[PDB]
């Protein structure tokens, strides 16, 4: 039950930072399968 | 048909640092990854020569952003835009205090990441 | 040069949903390419 | 070693809908997807029955958020915690007005996706 401080900021980092490690796991595994 | 040399794109580089021979056969691909300060925001990292001659890219990296370096004692910092690479943050200080330090900070390249340029100052008196 | 209006939380929704696209593309390639 | 029927998850729900034979060979692995209010987290939205006859999964969907509804003419919409699925708003008005309406509004299942319970209020006088 607490507002989200502004850290939102640091919250959208990290989700960015996931997906590119989702598109590394991604052609990773496109490439090692072809 | 075929391609000269590509161009340079400021948010990544190519991968082999190969003799970049100056022409390329149609439908080559040429790998890429991103610059420091950069992430990547796309699965194709590629540039290619197409059928005219020219070489087509998506922009597949975005900015890095630097974490929040959190409270000013006695002060306050202030975002004045984002915390990616390449804003700056703003510190002030409170009505019975000096600032001893700087009064901003930026999100620069440090290391394999990104971090802020200055340190947090001092709210002092 | 204008601060995100907080308009960080609609920004975290489309960046979960991106994350989201990403994972169905991961197994919707891998399934077929298996 | 071999599992019995999988335990019900509150986000999540298997994708056939099959005879669900009571009984399960060790490593069977059951399909799942996101319920209503929920989306994907992971990369493997299975169960999977382990040698120790136990059905093995992570909890592989978040909630699904609301889109901020907007500005409240003469008035503030205060977010509580966040614009996610289950989660609450809330509706004041300035001093010279009246709220007529919902002082709330709630992030729910609509549609196939997630939109908020109650129309904003309107700040009148």
């Amino acid at each position: 039950a607490k507002l989200s401080e502004a850290e939102l900021h640091d919250k959208i980092a990290a989700l960015e930072e996931e997906k590119a490690e989702l598109f590394e796991k991604l052609d990773k595994v496109e490439e090692e399968h072809k | 048909s075929n391609c000269g040399p590509p161009p340079t794109l400021s948010f990544a580089a190519p991968m082999d640092i190969t003799l970049t021979e100056t022409r390329f056969k149609t439908g080559t691909t040429l790998k890429y990854t991103c610059l420091p300060g950069y992430v990547r925001s796309h699965s194709t990292q590629t540039l290619t020569c197409n059928s005219d001659g020219e070489w087509v890219y998506n922009t597949f990296c975005i900015y890095k952003r630097c974490r929040h370096p959190g409270e000013l004692r006695n002060g306050q910092v202030e975002i004045k835009t984002d915390l990616s690479f390449g804003s700056q943050i703003e510190f002030s200080c409170s009505e019975g205090f000096f600032l001893i330090g700087s009064t901003t900070s930026r999100c620069e390249v440090q290391d394999r990441g990104v971090g802020w340029s200055h340190p947090l100052p001092q709210c002092e008196i």
